């Protein structure tokens, strides 16, 4: 009942004021405040402007508390273990819950890995979005929860998050799919990514390619590939096996896609090996 | 008290330490290289002042003494700034390892208080 | 006033002399300790030799000049 | 929603983060990079300005104020973990004072030991995790004598107002005693692993690996200390060069004023055998 309504009024994270969408189990005392301050580096919450000032004067953290595993001239990625960075990841989950309806903070942050995308500045790395990942997922999900902060939305950051999630799966020699209850906005973004990567792969390959060969090059599960082909009306059934072809539409879609000149993830700048858990 | 647990926890705690040591030490080297190039910048200007004193003494003023003294003081000042950074960096590496070492020594002491560890 | 400045400068030139001597010792001691301790688990390798693995000595650009 | 901009942002976010050529290697926690865990609110600063520093010859700084309160918070949690059972029975300053003296906040004893080992014995052991503003603050033991009792009286009342809980708003954690209330504000429950023990032989083998790992940390700590010493004496050297430079200019000016000749040997550097 209480969780089904917006918990907080307005939040000032860094220089950007954001308006929360859903309930988040912040300290209930903060619900009586007009403004809540969120540190741009530690994601710590504040109801008192004086406590915020004192905190900023003593805080030396200027990036996510973890190793930088990716960096280009646009964004960087940090890998953070929930078990190692309890305080920071709790703050991230509390912040993310404001914009994820079904995010659960029932248990602690230990069983999750947090891949956080930041943009660098004179002041440091500013978090723009992230996606979590189970350390050991039974269903093989490569993404648990994914979020682009509202102040950085509609800038293509959501696409970069999804790209990086598959670049991790490709480096893991595994196929992956986002956790199955996808939000309305989240589903819309994955369908757009799946179409764009499938259309680009088919056109550049220029030869018939098997479903298993597409799944091997993109780390997409066969389920997502088949579903993406059905939407594009390029899937057919012959002799008990699925076949993907090319038509005028795909070649036309590839042209409009390439003209967009979107930022992309450079796999050569990803210095990362999969963590080993005993 | 479980020695296998203590060993597992210690390795997990110290897993990222060798990466941090290399990262900190190569930043110290990067700054020490900047320090050497800045040392030559003032030692050459200081050699000009000293060359003058050897021939004529400290009583005659070097034709560019007032200009060189300001430039040497400036270069000597930014050398102090670079050197402070290396001290800070060196302190972090020492702090990280000492803090990991103290936690391990506490565990070893707790294991010795029982018959678990000899 | 002239005598005071000259006498406290000989002491500071002496301290600079002392700091340079202990600096040279530390440089050598660092190099020797690298040899003793690193020649299973290592701060160099990962806790789980080579002259280029002397990450402590390579932190000094004076040591880099010597080796090159 | 997030179009809006904050105007006081440039006041709260100052400084510069310098990018490094190689990727960042970091694992310190938020607690490591925040400093003193206590932060004054608007009520604390009016008390410090109007009741403590109004006519005082000795000024208590905001930073020093937080040092005292953080020690009070740490001591009470140790001695009275169940303070909420009877908030008005909170210990007095004199009763808590012995615990305050022995308190080791933010690895003070470790930092003090490292400061001693480096041969610095000057300033404080400062890392990448420490802010420059903390330089001015006095030691805790000195603060306990001058301002300990007066500040504790104020902090005692705030602790009573919150019924023995925390002054800063806290997350609601689950309690073992209470049945679940289906409370959406309860979060971050923990569930232990509960793994079976290894065989005794593996315990002995791992006990040997623990001793070997202990030796390697000692070896790395020795190298880390030597590098800290090398940079410490290099800091002493450049501080001498600055002082020597100003002592050479002043002598030359006075020497020219009196027109004295010779004695130039201290005014020029002399080459000597250097490895
Ligand atoms: C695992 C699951 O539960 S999914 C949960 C997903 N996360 C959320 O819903 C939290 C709130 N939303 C967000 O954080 C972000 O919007 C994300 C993560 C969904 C995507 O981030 P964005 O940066 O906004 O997406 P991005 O700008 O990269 O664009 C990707 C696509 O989403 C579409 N899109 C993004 N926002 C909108 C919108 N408000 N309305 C319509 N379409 C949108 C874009 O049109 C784009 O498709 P296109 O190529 O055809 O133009």
């Amino acid at each position: 009942e209480v969780a089904r309504v917006r918990n907080l009024n307005r939040i000032i994270m860094g220089k950007y004021e954001i308006e929360p969408w859903y309930f988040s189990p912040y300290p209930i005392e903060l619900t009586d405040e007009d403004f809540i301050y969120i540190d741009d580096f530690t994601l710590q919450y504040f109801g008192s402007k004086k406590q915020y000032e004192r905190y900023r004067k003593k805080c030396t953290l200027r990036h996510p508390p973890g190793n930088e595993i990716y960096r280009d001239d646009y964004v960087s990625f940090f890998e953070i273990d929930g078990r190692k960075q309890r305080t920071w990841c709790r703050n991230l989950c509390l912040l993310s819950k404001l914009f994820l309806d079904h995010k659960t903070l029932y248990y602690d942050v230990d069983p999750f890995l947090f891949y956080c995308m930041t943009r660098r500045d004179e002041l440091g790395h500013h978090l723009v979005g992230y996606f979590s990942k189970e350390k050991e997922s039974a269903d093989g999900y490569n993404v648990a929860c994914i979020l682009t902060l509202p102040q950085y939305q509609r800038m293509g950051y959501g696409k970069l998050l999804i790209e990086f999630s598959y670049e991790l799966s490709k480096k893991e020699n595994k196929v992956g799919s986002p956790q199955k209850p996808l939000s309305d906005l989240g589903l819309l973004s994955y369908r757009a990514y799946w179409s764009d990567t499938l259309i680009t792969l088919l056109v550049e390959h220029q030869k018939e390619i098997t479903i298993d060969e597409i799944s091997s090059m993109t780390s997409m599960t066969t389920t997502d590939i088949l579903h993406t082909a059905k939407t594009l009306n390029i899937l057919r059934y012959y002799k008990g096996q699925h076949i993907i072809f090319l038509n005028e539409d795909i070649l036309d879609r590839y042209n409009r896609l390439k003209a967009k000149k979107r930022r992309t993830i450079d796999p050569n700048r990803l210095i990362w090996k999969p963590p080993v858990f005993t | 008290m479980d020695p296998s647990l203590v060993l597992e926890q210690t390795i997990q705690d110290v897993s990222n330490l060798p990466s941090e040591f290399r990262y900190l030490l190569e930043e110290i080297g990067s700054n020490d290289l900047k320090l050497i190039e800045e040392k030559k910048k003032y030692e050459q200007k200081e050699s000009q002042i000293h060359k003058f004193i050897r021939q004529q003494g400290s009583i005659p003023k070097h034709p560019q003494e007032d200009g060189l003294d300001k430039e040497i003081k400036e270069s000597l000042l930014k050398c102090q700034s670079l050197q402070r950074e290396k001290c800070v960096l060196a302190n972090t590496a020492l702090f990280l390892i000492a803090r990991h070492l103290n936690k391990l020594e506490k565990n070893i002491a707790l294991l010795e208080e029982d018959g678990v560890l000899a | 006033s002239y005598e005071a400045l000259k006498a406290e400068l000989k002491k500071s030139l002496q301290d600079r002399r002392e700091q340079e001597d202990t600096f040279d010792n530390l440089q050598q001691e660092i190099y020797d300790k690298e040899t003793e301790y690193f020649s299973s688990g290592n701060i160099i390798k990962g806790f789980d030799f080579n002259n280029n693995d002397r990450i402590f000595s390579l932190s000094s650009a004076t040591y880099v000049k010597q080796q090159h | 929603d997030a179009s809006m901009t904050w105007n006081e942002y440039d006041k709260f976010y100052t400084g510069s983060f310098q990018e490094t050529t190689s990727y960042i290697k970091f694992s310190a926690t938020v607690e490591d990079c925040c400093g003193t865990n206590y932060n004054m609110d608007e009520r604390d600063e009016t008390f410090l300005n109007e009741q403590v520093n109004k006519g005082s010859s000795d000024i208590l700084t905001e930073d020093e104020f937080e040092i005292l309160c953080s020690s009070f918070e740490h001591a009470i949690h140790e001695r009275q973990p169940f303070l909420s059972m009877d908030p008005e029975s909170i210990l007095s300053f004199e009763e808590l004072k012995p615990t305050l003296i022995k308190s080791d906040m933010a690895d003070f004893n470790l930092r003090n030991q490292l400061n001693h080992e480096i041969n610095s014995h000057k300033t404080h052991f400062i890392t990448q995790f420490d802010p420059v503003s903390q330089m001015n603050t006095r030691p805790l033991i000195q603060l306990i004598e001058k301002f300990g009792s007066k500040i504790y009286d104020y902090w005692r009342e705030r602790k009573i107002e919150v019924n023995g809980y925390e002054i800063f708003p806290q997350l609601k954690f689950e309690r073992p005693g209470e049945k679940e209330e289906i409370d959406p504000y309860v979060c971050f429950r923990r569930r232990e692993v509960r793994h079976p023990r290894k065989t005794r032989r593996i315990d002995i083998l791992n006990s040997q690996r623990l001793r070997a790992l202990h030796q390697e940390l000692k070896n790395a700590k020795d190298l880390a200390l030597l590098v800290a010493k090398r940079e410490n004496v290099s800091l002493n050297w450049i501080n001498d060069e600055l002082k020597i430079f100003d002592q050479r200019v002043k002598i030359k000016n006075l020497k020219r004023s009196l027109n004295i000749s010779g004695e130039d040997d201290d005014l020029i550097n002399h080459k000597r055998k250097r490895p």
